[PDB]
DNA sequence: ACCGACGTCTAAGAAACCATTAT
DNA sequence: ACCGACGTCTAAGAAACCATTAT
């Protein structure tokens, strides 16, 4: 008849320059500024172009745009106005010299016309070698795939995104895609928002980090992907681990989850070995980056389900002091939720006109619960300051929540609730408010996807800024 | 619960906890594809499923239209005592626990009945579009207060054809069994849905929370009769037969507050 | 007459493809292949011509012999056979087409002449003018000075060699210089290692790179070069810096003391101020390699004691957990040392039949020690597998050691040896085992001499492959 | 140390530590200038130097030949304690002490003393070459164990001469003092070493560790008449005069093992 | 005198594509 | 009367200019 109580928890805020506290992403950085602003690293931030000869002028365009303000046009509701990257960043966006402006070599268009994609990514790195030579001159490079290469961009168990950042991330150069996507967008705002946030994290820069954390807690999202063969199917699994140092930083990476290369997986579950390899990775990552302490309570999450030997692994690779969580994502569920409100002056109980707000949780077992990553905030809106807004109103009527699975804990809900709340808008390379998955999650998803195109980079601990 | 907003599920209790089915058991070993062979090849008027004997809802008849009188060895009675428990352990018995509450609700009532991807679906039909029943829904789906139709023809298209539909679907949580309703446009004929995708988004954009919330209770009051009763509904499937499941399952959606 | 206990340091190794170590660079390029061939970069070697049109055919002889396999004829014990550019580089050496070949100006003949060396860098650069547009078509391009033109190399105050470096040096077009030496030597083998080498580096690759080397650790090089004028003279004093970035790579560069142009200094010392600015730059380097972490210890070397004010510089210029390290290194003394070998069988304690082993350091005294640069290694004959090979025994019938004072440092000698040995070898410029001084110096001495030449290309950081 | 191979420099250590020597203290001002210029004209048979009063070692006879009666107020002793840090400070003490233990050294004992370019060297005289005492360094320099020439005339020259010499140095390391040798082909007349490089290459080119070895026991064995004797020679400075020198240096050259 | 081949049925997700841009 | 021009002296390196090619 009637389920347990509900809570519902606070949208949470985002740390920005002096520790300002603003819930807007976007209005925050424009009224504020970035949180690396402060301690001004980059104190420039310098550019470098990858595009044909005959595509260089949409590059400049761009790069010019950025520079100059622009006004939100769709979605206005959350979309304020773009006041140019010096006025919002506080730091230069410099326009790079002849040297600085790469062209690829014409082997690239008949390397696409014969559809060879690793020829493609390979050609590309020749292409951009000088810039090895330089990347001291600047930070970030700008690479523009022009749209006759579109054959090439993704067929049966290649891409050509993957690859490219595979192959220029040992080389520690953060480098940036460009399609006619950016370029051919009624919403100019949208792309200058989202290129301008982008480059600021690349170029080494913290546009914005949540602003209550605890640093005694870590975060840990696994994922797999899918490689299809002739003798088979491999599981490429990876692991994103979140944390924050003792002070002033933001650690957000991912790595492989092999113990050695070629061994192969059909499985997505991990033996008690890997899941004790991967796990004794992520303390020792931890343990650097935390003076040599070791956390107090550590957050696992995974699409799938654990089996026994992974959560032995994972009880056996900590002490007993460190409490464990392990918590199942699930994306799909059956279950949707809609919004009543309550009695009002005259008005008696009716739906609410806006769905159900984001961070409403619904226990449902000792076990289970629905997290509402998807819904109306308050606070947020533009143009009318008592208006809540729904993201996703052009593309889902009404929000799918996500369902949690507690495999040990005996703890509340709230806490995991908050984690994976506050987790969902850290994620630097969109330009919306939050994501339906914590940043964790897309990371690890990424890296796999990554790891699967080219395997030859693993047991390399990689940062965020080379693959968003 | 303690304050509002409130929440509200697509949820529905259900009450009942035992179902007796009968056991026909089989001197000559049987497997699941050659019973569905069967099944199919004779169309018969009741339920079966095939755990480790072959259990069965409806009339003696039937079974013996299925099964001739040499393989039949003994005809018995089954108590599925604790049906969530053996629900949630059973796969089988979750089918068949879907499949005869489905059957149970849509009896005697003008309301088509399909499966598309596993999945079971109340497709209103065409030719009954203008029942007074329907009043509600008609009502929920228009515009500005105005009457909506519920079903029709799918725009450029040359014999495509869409009807609104709620997908039944049977879950367990914790011990307690719920069922699932989720509004949902019927394309017929099933293996073309991909060619009006474009018709049910432009269908669907705007129903916000309150035209969710009025078709959810539009279709409650449909399958079930009444709305908001505080009482149970009770829906029995082959209720002639000897061996038939009878059910309650509330009105009242599951809600949350506080 | 006893002094302290000495100690070897075990030849350091040089990593080469597919991460593999071998202690022969010649050898090793030879069987193992180059660093940068893991990454196929760079994909191809393009080639440019500059000569006049009376020498082009020796440039043709000299590429197509580089593309040749050759033997060796002197110094046998040491070199290797060469297997031609493809074999060794496995990247082809492709040469350039009609357009990429570049004829001289007629008036350079008049100019050197003349005798004005300024004018014929002047005409050398602007005849190559029509390279500039068509930089994508190739990466390194040689120039050709004949033997006609001797009179205009190097006279009081100047030098085309330094000086066609510095006007090249922003055009951002690496330059291989040959004259009449590397076409009329004797050992083909000789030439044709050293150009090859030479003209790898120059596309942007890694030829090879130390095997076992931190990537906390910084070194810095301090050299000074004197010009002389009516009124006086001045000393330009210049910076070098060895690091290797996070990711696999290498970049080797150098920049000016000088903090503003015109600052004028009489003696090689450097100012407080001075220290505090160039230090922080290298500062600026390391952190911009390194995602902005900290160096755990800072290496500094110069060829003149420091002053108290310089480490009171170098102390407040870095951080408290860094440990710094000054040490200064007299290239001659007044010291020489003999092997003895001990007793082997029936035959007592006699005199080696090759000198001392390099890689053997006398601890002097508390802060002074010298260290054997030079010496017999074992390992690296080809001749005899079993016995050791001293290089410098054509000119020298003796090795001469280096003498190395230390100003600040709580460890042993080992860590700074084994550190000035593994620098030693890593200079891709130089064809034979490994050079007297570390490689830090080297570049410092010749980006002095440079900045010497021609000073209004100041507070640009320049790496290696621009002046090798 | 502790093992092999064992490395041999060319430094041989000197065990004085003292000093006693004379002071000239003089009422009018003095300079180093004139005093080289007045050494240089009257040629004393001593050695002078100037720190802060002028210093000598060697007979008063001489200082009085130097300095009119009038110039010399009185004549005194100036201990020198602590020689090692002493010469390490005061560049005057380093040079004095210097000059005075070569001095020592090349006493009744045939071997030339020269000096190019403020360092010097010990060369063996032509006439004399022919002497016993001088056999190992003969067999050092020969070939496939033929005896050596140590003295001769430079290949196509005009009136170019050489010799087989040795530069003798004073080092100050930590508080130790070490006498620096190393083996040198010395030209005559001193200006004219352009002239015979090719020569000295030629002579050089093969004196590898063994020969060096070889030559370096020889040149010991010159200069102090004894090898391997376990102890140290004694030599002095003028033994006859009041004001003398004496030192204690040690025939085995400093090494180290493992 | 068995543990491998194959059928059924749940849940849950991933991969080559499609399509809209916030009552 | 104090500090600024000259001389001496050590260590030590670089305006430069010739070689010969690894027992
Ligand atoms: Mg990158
Ligand atoms: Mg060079």
């Amino acid at each position: 008849s009637q389920l347990a109580a509900h809570s519902t928890i606070p949208e949470p805020l985002l740390l920005f320059k002096d520790n300002r506290t603003d819930t807007h992403p976007l209005r925050g950085l424009s009224q504020y500024g970035p949180y690396s602003a402060c301690f001004n690293l980059p104190g420039q931030v310098r550019l470098a172009y990858l595009a044909p000869t005959e595509h260089m002028r949409k590059l400049d365009a761009i790069v010019r745009e950025l520079q100059n303000p622009a006004t939100p046009k769709e979605a206005t509701n959350y979309y304020v106005e773009y006041g140019g990257f010096e006025k919002v960043f506080k730091v230069p966006l410099v326009m790079p010299q002849e040297h600085l402006r790469c062209l690829a070599l014409d082997e690239c268009h008949g390397v696409a016309a014969n559809g060879n994609g690793l020829a493609l990514a390979d050609k590309i790195v020749q292409s951009m070698s000088g810039l090895f030579r330089q990347k001291h001159a600047f930070d970030v490079l700008l690479v523009y795939l022009p749209a006759s290469w579109k054959k090439c961009f993704e067929y049966d168990g290649f891409d050509l995104h993957d690859r490219i950042k595979a192959k220029v991330a040992p080389l520690n150069l953060p480098i940036q895609i460009i399609n006619d996507t950016a370029l051919t967008r009624q919403c100019r705002a949208n792309v200058m928002w989202g290129v301008s946030v982008a480059l600021y994290a690349k170029a080494g820069g913290i546009p914005w980090k949540l602003a209550d954390w605890d640093k005694d807690e870590a975060y840990i999202g696994l994922s797999y992907a899918i490689k299809k063969n002739a003798e088979g199917q491999e599981y490429t699994t990876c692991c994103s681990q979140v944390f924050d140092p003792d002070g002033t930083g933001f650690e957000f990476v991912a790595y492989d989850t092999r113990e050695f290369i070629t061994d192969r997986k059909g499985n997505p579950y991990l033996s008690y070995q890997e899941m004790q390899s991967v796990l004794s990775k992520s303390l020792h990552l931890y343990q650097s980056s935390h003076n040599g302490r070791m956390p107090r309570k550590i957050f696992i999450h995974k699409t799938t389900h654990f089996t026994e030997d992974e959560i032995q692994g994972a009880f056996d690779s900590f002490s007993s002091s460190t409490e464990i969580e392990l918590v199942q994502i699930i994306q799909s569920t059956n279950w949707y939720g809609l919004k009543v409100d309550g009695k009002k002056g005259d008005k008696p109980v009716a739906p609410a006109s806006y769905p159900v707000d984001r961070g409403l949780y619904q226990p449902l077992t000792e076990s289970e619960c629905l997290l509402w990553t998807q819904g109306s905030v308050m606070g947020v809106n533009q143009q009318n300051p008592g208006q809540p807004v729904f993201k996703e109103a052009a593309l889902t009527p009404l929000p799918n929540p996500i369902m949690l699975r507690r495999f040990s804990g005996n703890g509340g809900w709230h806490a995991t609730c908050s984690s994976i709340l506050a987790l969902t808008k850290v994620d630097w390379n969109n330009n919306t408010l939050y994501k339906k998955l914590p940043v964790t999650l897309v990371y690890s998803q990424v890296f796999a996807d990554v790891v699967k195109q080219t395997p030859e980079i693993v047991n390399e601990i990689y940062d965020y800024r080379f693959f968003m | 619960g303690k304050s509002f907003p409130a929440l509200r599920t697509n949820a529905l209790p259900v009450v009942t906890q035992s179902i007796r089915c009968g056991v026909v058991t089989l001197a000559s070993p049987i497997t699941f594809s050659e019973l569905k062979e069967r099944i199919s090849q004779k169309s018969p008027k009741a339920l079966l499923t095939y755990t480790e004997k072959v259990l069965f809802l409806g009339g003696e008849p039937e079974i013996r239209k299925i099964f001739s009188n040499d393989e039949i060895n003994s005809i018995g009675q089954y108590y599925i005592d604790e049906i969530a428990q053996s629900v949630a352990a059973s796969t089988f018995l979750k089918s068949f626990v879907e499949e005869a509450i489905l059957t149970a609700l849509l009896r005697e009532k003008p309301i088509l009945h399909r499966v598309r991807h596993r999945t079971h679906y109340a497709v209103i039909p065409n030719a009954s579009a203008k029942d007074d029943r329907f009043l509600d829904l008609r009502k929920a789906v228009g515009f500005k207060g105005d009457l909506g139709y519920i079903t029709g023809n799918v725009t450029n298209a040359k014999e495509l054809s869409w009807a609104e539909a709620v997908s039944i679907r049977l879950e367990e949580r914790g011990g307690k069994l719920w069922i699932m309703l989720k509004p949902e446009i019927w394309i017929k004929p099933l293996d073309r849905r991909e060619e009006a995708t474009d018709f049910i988004r432009s269908r669907r954009r705007y129903r916000f929370n309150q035209c969710s919330y009025q078709i959810l209770d539009a279709w409650i009051k449909i399958l079930f009769g009444s709305i908001g009763g505080g009482g149970t509904v009770n829906i029995s499937c082959f209720p002639d037969a000897e061996f038939k499941a009878e059910f309650e399952i509330g009105t009242r959606t599951a809600f949350s507050l506080g």
